[PDB]
């Protein structure tokens, strides 16, 4: 174990290659961060050196993921969300995703309707597909019956229970709201 | 799911940090850390931090009260405190806190403006007390008041004289004189959740997700200088007498601290 | 926020009703709306409301070191504020063009016309002189301001009274309104503006336009006048091509209009003084 | 250069 | 009158100008000397990265509010706000400033842009905020070093660190270049200078100077001397960063 | 087997009966006159 | 009575949504409300209406004290006003001090409430504002006059609610004690009862 | 907190809770009411009012006849609008609320890609909402569900569009109004009432239109004197 510094060299190119958090100058590699270095080794025997600030080391929500999020804004077209838990490990770097209109139910019917599936201020979980290019807009999908809304607060302040596929109700009083209930 | 996550601790008579809903965090000070200034005081409550520098200058008084040496506070919440502030002029919180500090200075009467007149009608001191926040983890008013008081005790001023031949005044930066302060106002904060739950010294999040806030300044001789109650879910005197008691306790504690410090110099 | 847009229907209807010489509420072109002048309790406050446009005016005094170029005469500080209650668009620091033009126009009109006596209000020539500021506030915005702002500033500056002062050598002694009777100001002549609005490049002209008429107008001619037929200011805005006879006629109109407004103002002040000389802290005049 | 101790931010 | 701060007096002059004395002069010392330095990174909590540096009466903070959305056009930015506390220096100045704060801000930006690599931080602006709690000599150099520490702490990428150093000129008959001076040696001075470099690749990043006088050779000697000083200072900052990283590893 | 006992509405129609907005009096746009005859019963 | 003749008037101004002139004795405030309207993505917040208060006197410019006071009013209204109904919109409350004769906040609050009413804005409960002045002798006075505020050692503005007569806001000048605070608070509650009776009378005569 | 039946014609003020009698019978909470548990909180000053359906099972309905100016996008309300702009397929129209509503180029009666409607900026419209909610921008349409514009679409031109209070409309559209009936005898006309306080009127000449608009914006509290005065004026036009 050794902590490095944004100026110190680490190794010749003949003794390693830059993986991340580094750069190269004439016949040498040079760190670029205050953190811990590590030289991994492939079966090829040529090491890959890298430097990491393990405070928030790295996370990556891949395609076949299951990520929770919070519904902030909505429209007849799409509903935007914020990423909180990628699996079960939270990430203070809250990424921002989107859910399309048709990409809401496995049946893919156009009859779907956002205001009857989602509402602003409720938590869902979905599957990412596209990372995005400019703003890294994750596009999430809920084309599955064990997906979508899990917790949802009532008209004003009550938490409801998922009775059926597109129904939810508050336990104190009685009122049938409409969502894309999960499971 | 922050609020829910927080009620869980609240109902276990605790907090997610290890405080028993009625106690503060590690309070510390440092006096005389700075030479360029007449008075200097650093205060920090765990992560929260504040620093007061009080400079002394000359100025001409008004016509309604020639024998009044001005005391001008100004609070600065620069962007390095928290990200909720941006490079530019002062926002709203800085200005409110400034007016709070000034209201205190004027009502507690810790200092007699008359004790700052050299030659009435002609000269009088002006104490520019500049406070600066450096970590806004919460409860910045208590820290500001306490640091102000500390530095305003540290401050020792020179002595000046008047010469009729020259018709001007001269200073003696060698000899000096401390500054008499009568009252020792301490501030105690509170955060009121939905109806009846009052937490003391609320940090950042606890103030973000709260229904109301409260602050109370409690002079030593069983009196109050300010009851800052900006909005809230409401309160009855029964949820207020308890806060006043706790404020008296905090007064005792911080006054002991400040005495120990000024005596350890 | 923003002002709701104007439909082509309303625009065309207005233009046509102008063509046919028909206003909306039911008045002619050479007519103002019922202007009311109401007073407050403190000498120097006046609420003047023409139709729906209400404007408040306060007058305050101070003693200060004068400016070297003029060590004999005092100072005067105008200011007009467009309160967000006047209309939505009047956010702070956004509608700055309107503020600038109104304030410059009012300053010009009153100050440079020498309406009051900046000399009478001297106390110590070189050290301490008076300082009269006047704060106008726009409360409701329905149409014509300049007229309202001016009537307000004038009613105030004619319904204001200074704390009396005694002097000997350099010894100056101020006193309170309860120890002596405050002294009024010194006016020479009361000017008040008059606003004409041009429609269809100059063909039609209206007086005291409402808000819609201001939205479908291309040009605005302000003319300041007295009861003695003395042009104090005139201004053309809106990027419009007028002529000579137009300004001549508009001036011959402003004459009568200002005469009448002045009669009213004087009546209002008379009634307020009469009331206070009988028990009562108000004064009211109606067009 | 040798170091010192924090007159202001001791730990 | 400012309507965002408390109503104070119009003008206010300090008492020193009304004093009557010949202030004390420092005298003699080892010209190639450096003051004792206390540099620690990781002071502040609510900030992604912060640093604190003390050298004599000099006391400086710096914080880094990290990337905040706002090729050669999709290239990062960093805007720096230098700011001296109103309770530093013999005289008081209102918080705003507008004369030298902005000059020193430009200096910091011109000395940081090289070290920092902004290709890896596109469409982003790093808000660097320096604060000078007490002035006791070389200030701009302390600010460069503190901003460098804060950046390296927040974990922004770089090429090398930034080390500053301030020099002055003795107005004596035999004028010698005084290294890392005090506010007294700096107000009783003829010329002043400030170097800042990246010691690994040995490249200046931003310098500055001024003079009641001088000449080519003198300025050159000053430059090289400041370079040597910065070299001799680098290890302190190195150890500080290592220490902060160890404390982070300990916390988790 | 439960059902809501009170429901939140914000429409003045269920609340209160109202005629058809667009109308006409003795001649203008007889189409609106037949609309009146139709929708107001 | 223990407090002084005080009247009000609704729907004065044509351009703003709701307006109210509230005067007591010789202090007179004027409030104008712009109901749920636009708001830019910077000022807004989901699931809540942004309430913004701007208070401006009739002399000089607004500085700091008025900003503090308008924060107080802002948070009081956020306490009573419902905003989970009208998210992503802005309610705006403009206050103008036609006259100043002490008991200022006790007038601004009442005017704000009446304006909010006239604008048909969904409120959870009315609120009111009173002011009690403790002279040196302890003799308190409700709805004081500027003379009484200058000749006194403490002044206390209390913003109360109507449902359960709690304490929504408290702004104090001077220095006072505990028992005095409690008793002046009780007197404030009685005064608030009277003010609420007055509101009901005014609205009864408005809907007639 | 008492006797919903005893205050069905009295002035209720916000904060007031009122409760209703009973196993029970379903009821509905009006616009100016709100539900707190099994009680009704009031949110707006108003002369309370009640109604019951001709049957005996419906229970009842409650509300407050609150007067005001600002409008809120509600569902199933006929509303005038002012096209503010067009973005590609959909063009945004103003209503007088928080934000501008949206139409679709194929919602008007009989329109497709090869047959677009004639809507120009500044044009005024008479539509109704199909999604009016606090969480989503409101979309409106100028066509009944069956597929025919039963009076909807663009208004037209050559008229006066003014604005009045909402309670004034809620009253005028009543089948027992006297003013709007008496006007059908003096001179003809044709007018659109929009539930957003916005009214459109047309007649043959313009003097008549102006007299009519003034009447309407004043008819809330007109005196018999002014009443017959303006009636005589219309008779003399």
């Amino acid at each position: 174990v050794r902590y490095c510094i944004p100026g110190e060299r680490l190794c010749n190119l003949e003794e390693g290659s830059p993986g991340s958090g580094t750069y190269t100058r004439h016949g040498y590699i040079f760190s670029s961060l205050a953190g811990c270095l590590m030289k991994s080794s492939e079966n090829g025997a040529l090491p890959v050196v890298s430097v990491v600030r393990e405070t928030e080391s790295q996370l990556l929500p891949d395609v076949g993921a299951i990520v929770t999020c919070k519904v902030s804004s909505i429209n007849s077209r799409f509903a935007k969300v914020h990423i909180l838990y990628v699996g079960s490990m939270p990430l203070k770097n809250s990424f921002r995703g989107t859910i399309r209109k048709e990409d809401v139910r496995a049946t893919e019917k156009d009859k779907v309707e956002i205001y009857k599936s989602f509402r602003p201020g409720d938590i869902v979980l979905a599957k990412v597909i596209s990372l995005g290019d400019a703003q890294s807009n994750y596009l999430l999908t809920t084309a599955e019956n064990e997906l979508g809304v899990v917790v949802a607060h009532s008209e004003s302040g009550i938490q409801m229970v998922p009775i059926s596929w597109c129904e939810m109700q508050c336990p104190k009083t009685h009122t049938k709201e409409f969502r894309k209930v999960a499971r | 799911e922050p609020l829910e996550y927080y009620r869980r601790f609240l109902k276990e008579n605790c907090r997610p940090d290890g405080r028993e809903l009625g106690e503060f965090r590690t309070t510390t000070v440092n006096i005389g850390s700075i030479s360029t200034a007449d008075g200097s005081a650093l205060v920090k409550l765990g992560n929260t931090t504040v620093i007061c520098g009080v400079k002394a200058e000359f100025a001409a008084p008004s016509t309604d009260a020639p024998d009044k040496g001005y005391v001008v506070p100004n609070v600065d919440l620069p962007p390095l405190c928290s990200s909720r502030f941006r490079s530019g002029p002062p926002g709203e919180e800085a200005q409110v806190a400034s007016q709070f500090i000034a209201d205190v200075i004027e009502n507690s009467q810790i200092i007699q403006k008359e004790d700052l007149c050299i030659s009435p009608g002609k000269l009088v001191w002006v104490l520019y007390c500049d406070l600066i926040c450096l970590d806004y983890d919460g409860n910045i008013l208590d820290a500001c008041t306490f640091a102000l008081l500390a530095a305003l005790k540290n401050v020792q001023l020179p002595e000046v004289t008047i010469n009729e031949e020259t018709a001007l005044a001269e200073v003696n930066l060698k000899k000096k004189s401390y500054l008499n302060i009568r009252t020792h106002p301490v501030a105690t904060s509170f955060a009121v959740f939905d109806d009846t739950l009052l937490i003391v010294d609320p940090t950042g999040e606890e103030e973000h997700l709260a229904t109301g806030t409260l602050t109370i300044v409690m002079d030593e001789e069983g009196k109050l200088c300010c009851l800052h109650k900006p909005g809230g879910s409401g309160l009855t005197g029964a949820k207020l007498q308890d806060c006043m008691s706790r404020a008296v306790t905090r007064h005792k504690e911080v006054k002991k601290l400040m005495d120990e410090v000024i005596k350890s110099m | 926020m923003k002002e709701t847009p104007l439909s082509n229907c309303e625009r065309r209807f207005l233009l046509r009703a102008i063509e046919e010489k028909k206003r909306l509420d039911g008045r002619q072109t050479y007519d103002y709306r019922n202007i009311r002048i109401s007073f407050g309790t403190d000498y120097g406050c006046c609420i003047v409301e023409l139709g729906k446009t209400r404007v408040l005016g306060q007058v305050s005094c101070e003693l200060v070191s004068p400016k070297l170029n003029r060590a004999t005469e005092g100072i005067l500080f105008f200011n007009l504020e467009l309160s967000q209650m006047a209309a939505p668009a009047f956010e702070p620091g956004r509608q700055s063009d309107l503020l600038v033009k109104l304030n410059r126009l009012m300053e010009r009109c009153l100050r440079n016309s020498k309406c009051i006596d900046t000399e009478s209000l001297c106390v110590v020539a070189g050290e301490k002189v008076w300082q009269i500021r006047v704060d106008l506030h726009l409360l409701n915005h329905d149409g014509n301001i300049i007229d309202a702002a001016s009537i307000a500033a004038i009613v105030a500056l004619c319904h204001f009274r200074r704390p009396d002062v005694s002097v000997q050598g350099d010894e100056v002694t101020l006193y309170t309104p309860e120890e002596r009777d405050p002294v009024p100001l010194s006016i020479h002549h009361m000017p008040i503006c008059v606003s004409f609005a041009f429609f269809q490049q100059g063909t039609y002209l209206l007086v005291d336009p409402n808000e819609r008429e201001e939205r479908v107008m291309d040009g605005l001619l302000v003319i300041a006048m007295n009861k003695h037929r003395e042009i104090c200011t005139i201004q053309s805005s809106g990027g419009i091509m007028l002529l000579k006879d137009q300004v001549l006629r508009c001036s011959k109109i402003a004459g009568v209009k200002v005469a009448e407004i002045t009669e009213l103002i004087l009546k209002a002040l008379e009634n307020d003084q009469k009331v206070r000389k009988e028990g009562g802290k108000f004064g009211f005049a109606e067009s | 250069p040798v170091q010192k101790q924090a007159s202001l931010f001791p730990d | 009158g400012d309507h965002r701060r408390i109503r104070g007096p119009e003008e206010s002059q300090p008492p020193q100008l009304y004093a009557a004395d010949e202030e004390e002069a420092p005298g003699t010392r080892d010209p190639t000397r450096l003051r004792p330095v206390y540099a620690r990174a990781g002071l502040l909590s609510q900030a992604k990265g912060s640093a604190y540096l003390e050298a004599g009466g000099t006391k400086v903070l710096c914080a880094v509010s990290g990337p905040r959305q706002a090729p050669a056009a999709l290239r990062g930015r960093l805007l720096c706000d230098f700011r001296r506390a109103p309770f530093a220096g013999r005289r008081r100045r209102a918080p705003p400033g507008g004369c030298e704060e902005r000059e020193l801000a430009l200096a910091l930006q011109e000395a940081l842009e090289p070290a920092v690599r902004l290709g890896r931080y596109p469409r982003a602006q790093l808000e660097v905020s320096a604060l000078l709690l007490e002035d006791g000599g070389s200030a701009l150099a302390a600010a460069l070093t503190a901003a460098a520490l804060a950046l390296a702490d927040a974990g922004v990428e770089m090429y090398d660190l930034v080390v500053g150093c301030g020099l002055s000129l003795a107005p004596g008959p035999a004028p010698t270049w005084l290294l890392d001076p005090t506010r007294l040696e700096e107000e009783r001075a003829a010329a002043g200078l400030t170097v800042a470099l990246m010691p690994v690749l040995n490249q200046v990043a931003g310098l500055l100077g001024s003079g009641e006088g001088g000449l080519t050779e003198s300025w050159a000697e000053a430059v090289r001397l400041g370079l040597e000083g910065c070299q001799r200072l680098y290890p302190v900052l190195q150890q500080s960063l290592v220490r902060a990283a160890r404390r982070r590893g300990a916390a988790a | 087997e439960k059902e809501s006992f009170i429901i939140e509405e914000q429409s003045f129609l269920l609340c209160e009966d109202l005629l058809y907005g667009r109308m006409s009096f003795r001649g203008f746009n007889p189409e609106v006159e037949k609309l009146m005859l139709q929708m107001n019963a | 009575c223990s407090l002084r003749h005080f009247a009000c008037e609704q729907n004065l101004l044509s351009r703003p949504d709701g307006s109210a002139s509230f005067l007591q004795g010789d202090t007179s405030v004027l409030a104008g409300v712009y109901g749920p309207a636009e708001v830019k993505v910077s000022k807004e917040i989901f699931n809540k209406a942004t309430l913004e208060v701007i208070l401006r006197p009739k002399i000089g410019l607004p500085g700091v004290a008025e900003k503090s006071r308008e924060r107080l009013i802002r948070n009081t209204c956020e306490a009573v006003v419902l905003g989970t109904l009208h998210p992503r919109t802005s309610i705006t409350v403009v206050l103008q001090v036609v006259s100043d004769a002490g008991s200022l906040l006790a007038c601004c609050l009442n005017a704000a409430c009446m304006a909010l009413v006239d604008a048909g804005v969904p409120m959870r409960a009315l609120f009111c504002g009173v002011a009690c002045a403790l002279d040196s002798d302890g003799t308190l006075v409700l709805d004081p006059t500027s003379k009484q505020e200058k000749e006194a050692r403490a002044v206390l503005t209390f913003a109360l609610d109507s449902v359960e007569r709690k304490l929504l806001m408290s702004s104090t000048k001077g220095l006072y004690s505990d028992t005095e605070l409690q008793q002046c608070l009780a007197a404030a509650q009685a005064a608030s009862q009277h003010v609420f009776r007055f509101y009901r009378e005014s609205l009864q005569r408005r809907y007639s | 907190a008492r006797a919903a039946r005893t205050v069905l014609g009295q002035v209720v003020l916000p904060g007031e809770e009122l409760l209703l009698p009973e196993s029970r019978v379903r009821v509905v909470c009006g616009p100016g009411l709100r539900r707190c548990g099994d009680r009704l909180l009031v949110t707006k000053c108003g002369r309370l009012r009640h109604k019951e359906p001709g049957s005996g099972s419906g229970g009842g309905v409650y509300w407050v006849d609150s007067q005001q100016k600002r409008y809120v996008p509600v569902k199933g309300d006929h509303v005038i609008g002012i096209v503010t702009a067009k973005s590609g397929d959909i063009f945004k129209v103003d209503v007088g609320g928080s934000e501008p509503a949206s139409l679709s180029y194929l919602s008007f009666e009989g329109a497709t890609k090869r047959n677009r409607p004639n809507v120009q900026v500044g044009d005024l419209i008479y539509g109704q909402f199909v999604v009016a909610n606090k969480d989503m921008e409101p979309e409106m349409v100028c066509i009944d569900s069956c597929g025919r514009a039963n009076g909807m679409g663009v208004i037209g031109q050559d008229g006066l569009l003014f604005k009045v209070t909402l309670g004034l409309i809620r009253k005028l559209l009543a089948p027992d109004c006297e003013i709007i009936q008496e006007v059908g005898k003096l001179h003809p006309l044709e007018i659109v009432f929009g539930m957003n306080g916005r009214i459109w009127v047309k007649a043959k000449t313009i003097q008549q239109t102006l007299i009519l608009a003034n009447i309407l914006e004043a008819c809330e509290h007109m005196t018999s004197d002014q009443r017959k005065q303006i009636f005589s004026r219309l008779a003399e036009s």
